């Protein structure tokens, strides 16, 4: 059940002596001839603050409870009239599952035939409440004619209100911005208002800032007619980094001679890599997986190497032991991702794999990035080796033994590193820029390879030269655009705009308009082109 | 599991004489990198083995190495 | 960036350049980064260079470019 809420809902906006003149405020109010609902109890929405009327005989409506949870949880909002003054409190009430009245608190405060309303809104923490109490002749709708509503309570809370329910018919519609002019008497009050959102001719009313209007044609507001969804599209990807060649290879260095292979100048897809799900280890430093397939570098390095499983934890930023120190150092301010995978059944062999080899022995630490790859006899004691190995002499380099049967920790594991570096280079190595499909004769955002814009995009009858991505006007705006996958010509016209005008006989006349929009085709807003 | 409880012995001595490498100097250092050698030739000869008596005659020798060069660890 | 604009023409002339218009299109642009301030020709030819100059130019309804003004030439070009 729905009611018309004609007039209804106008109050006075502030505090202010104001008379013989029309104002115009902007502020929320309930938008005139909505749509009231009619009830004769749930838990309803607050919104943005709500009108609240009622029709009485016998006072049977007493009170309203505001909140949120409304289950002795948070703090609510209660306000009762029982029999004298009004009791309004804020604490954490338990509320019934069907609350009414018979025959933890921070706040507290003490004040058909009858027509009552009510504006309750909250206003940053302010919950402010208006009130008019006028007789009436009138059993099932809600009368026609204008008064306002004055303030009565302002109860500075500072607490969230998202629904609420009526304690004890009524009707309930709620408030929204609009802008209104409102008509002040010789003795300070409200006699009349204008829904400046209603209609033409209520547009051109609060316009002109006037009640009456003459006989005339009056420009009021602008048409404008808006783009739906955005039409990016971007050259054909054409190929691809060549990271198949790092993770697929037959064959992998040993940990102390890793191979360092150089990625550029090229598209780099990352998302192939981390939704893969085939590796043990993803780890990066720097850039995010999900960030990284968006980001431009100048080089790529992939430093590819076998490691036992128990070493993979050495292949990070502010680590130590014999690879870290000896074979593979990675500096602390490292920026790329760590990517390891088992490969127990292709790099292990029955018996023990024994060509893989890692740095024992070392005078001293290496610098980030740094490899030695010398065979030169490591000296433990006091005695020269002569480059001999024997007593206190070792060969600097010692084998693995991957075999099939090892634990996990000593089953071997081919590492690549992603190493990314930025200088003063363009940075030629981007990820793939994913596009949409093309829409024409309408209005549409668009991107086309970094030429932003807004406009309808139509098929053009123009020729560039092959060198050529998009042309200009004497205003030196964009007036075509080449399709980058297609390679075909399309226009921009700009989307319909203009003035919107309202014709009228005069209020003293007739309140029948006519509306003129300017410069546009009737085919996009009696019809007369 | 015996093979795998035998390299984490070896997996401690080879680790703390690594350490040592760092600390140690004169005779004590060449001890200590005698020792990393020995672990890790031991982890190779482990793999290229049988019989329980082999594998258990690397387990105590390591374990007293590793006993061993805690004592230059401490000093 | 490394721009390459270049134009290949007919001609019927030994000892001299032509006299007439024509405009260069870009052909190649080379995301190098490197500094260059030599360079050497590999085996007659001519070499001028370039300065910061303003002109008019000449588009036809072909989008071409048919003619230029070089505005600092002489009084009644500017
Ligand atoms: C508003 O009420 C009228 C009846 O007066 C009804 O026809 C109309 O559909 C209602 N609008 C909405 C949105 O309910
Ligand atoms: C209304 O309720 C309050 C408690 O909230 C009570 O103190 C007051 O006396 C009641 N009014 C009457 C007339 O009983
Ligand atoms: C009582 O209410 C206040 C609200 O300001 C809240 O901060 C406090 O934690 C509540 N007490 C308890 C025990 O929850
Ligand atoms: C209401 O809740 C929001 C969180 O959704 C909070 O930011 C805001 O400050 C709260 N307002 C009051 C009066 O508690
Ligand atoms: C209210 O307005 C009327 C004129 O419509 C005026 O006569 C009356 O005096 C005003 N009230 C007061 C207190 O002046
Ligand atoms: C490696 O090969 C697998 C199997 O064909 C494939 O799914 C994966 O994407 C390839 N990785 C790269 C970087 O090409
Ligand atoms: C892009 O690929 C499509 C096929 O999907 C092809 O028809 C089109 O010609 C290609 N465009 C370019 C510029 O390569
Ligand atoms: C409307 O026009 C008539 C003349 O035909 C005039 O007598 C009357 O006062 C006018 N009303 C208004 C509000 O101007
Ligand atoms: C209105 O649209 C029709 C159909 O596209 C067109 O023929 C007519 O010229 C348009 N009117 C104006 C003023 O452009
Ligand atoms: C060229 O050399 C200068 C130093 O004389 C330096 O500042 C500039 O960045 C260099 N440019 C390139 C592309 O290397
Ligand atoms: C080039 O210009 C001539 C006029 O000088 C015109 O006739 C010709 O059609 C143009 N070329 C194309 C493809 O339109």
């Amino acid at each position: 059940a729905y009611t018309n809420s004609f007039t209804r809902g106008v109050y006075y906006p502030d505090k202010v002596f104001r008379s013989s003149v029309l104002h115009s405020t902007q502020d929320l109010f309930l938008p005139f001839f909505s749509n009231v609902t009619w009830f004769h109890n749930p838990v309803l929405p607050f919104n943005d603050g709500v009108y609240f009327a009622s029709t009485e005989k016998s006072n049977i409506i007493r009170g309203w409870i505001f909140g949120t949870t409304l289950d002795s949880k948070t703090q609510s909002l209660l306000i009762v009239n029982n029999a004298t003054n009004v009791v309004i409190k804020v604490c954490e009430f338990q509320f019934c599952n069907d609350p009414f009245l018979g025959v933890n608190c921070t706040f507290e405060y003490v004040s058909f035939k009858n027509l009552r309303e009510f504006v309750f809104k909250n206003i940053d923490g302010y919950f402010k409440i208006y009130s008019k109490h006028t007789p009436i002749n009138l059993v099932r709708d809600l009368p026609q004619g204008f008064s306002a509503l004055e303030p009565l309570v302002d109860l500075p809370i500072g607490i969230n209100i998202t629904r609420f329910q009526t304690l004890l018919a009524y009707y309930v519609g709620y408030l929204q911005p609009r802008t209104f002019l409102l008509k002040y008497n010789e003795n300070g009050t409200i006699t009349d208002a204008v829904d400046c959102a209603l209609d033409p001719l209520s547009e051109t009313k609060c316009t002109l800032k006037s009640f009456t209007v003459e006989k005339g044609i009056y420009q009021t507001s602008n048409f404008r007619v808006q783009p739906t969804e955005s039409i990016v599209r971007f050259p054909n990807i054409t190929n691809l980094c060549p990271f198949g060649e790092v993770f697929n290879a037959t064959r992998f260095a040993s940990v102390y001679a890793w191979n360092r292979k150089r990625i550029s100048n090229c598209v780099a897809d990352y998302s192939v890599l981390y939704n893969s799900a085939s590796f043990s280890t993803f780890k990066c430093y720097g850039v995010s997986p999900t960030k990284l397939n968006d980001l431009c570098f100048t080089n790529v390095y992939a430093d590819s190497f076998v490691i036992r499983g128990d070493e993979v934890r050495q292949i990070a930023p502010g680590q130590t032991g014999k690879i870290a120190d000896y074979n593979y150092k990675l500096p602390d301010d490292f920026t790329g991702c760590v990517i390891a995978w088992n490969s127990n059944n292709l790099d292990s062999k029955v018996g023990g794999n024994y060509n893989y080899l890692y740095r024992l022995f070392r005078k001293s630490n290496l610098k980030p990035f740094e490899r030695d790859i010398s065979t030169e006899i490591y000296q433990a004691g006091s005695t020269p080796c002569n480059g001999v190995e024997g007593f206190n002499c070792y060969f600097p380099l010692q084998s693995y033994g991957f075999q099939p049967t090892n634990g996990v920790g000593y089953q071997p594991y081919r590492v690549v590193v992603l190493s990314f570096e930025l200088l003063h280079a363009p940075a030629t190595v981007c990820g793939p820029k994913k596009s949409t499909n093309l829409v024409k004769n309408k209005c549409v955002n668009f991107n086309f390879n970094g030429l932003t814009g807004t406009g309808v995009l139509t098929e053009s009858n123009k020729k560039f030269l092959p060198f050529q991505q998009f042309g200009r006007d004497i205003a030196d705006t964009t007036d075509a655009v080449r399709d980058p996958q297609t390679l075909e010509i399309l226009d921009i016209t700009p989307c319909s705009f203009g003035g919107v005008s309202v014709i009228t006989p005069g209020t003293n006349t007739s309140n029948q308009v006519a509306v003129l929009y300017q410069d546009v085709n009737c085919t996009e807003v009696n019809v007369f082109q | 599991e015996l093979e795998e409880q035998v390299m984490h012995v070896l997996d401690q001595v080879s680790e703390l004489a690594h350490e040592l490498l760092h600390k140690l100097t004169g005779e004590e250092l060449e001890r200590a990198a005698y020792f990393n050698w020995w672990a890790t030739e031991m982890m190779l000869e482990l793999i290229k083995s049988d019989d329980e008596r082999e594998i258990r005659e690397i387990e105590e020798e390591a374990r007293r190495i590793l006993e061993h060069l805690e004592e230059l660890a401490r000093k």
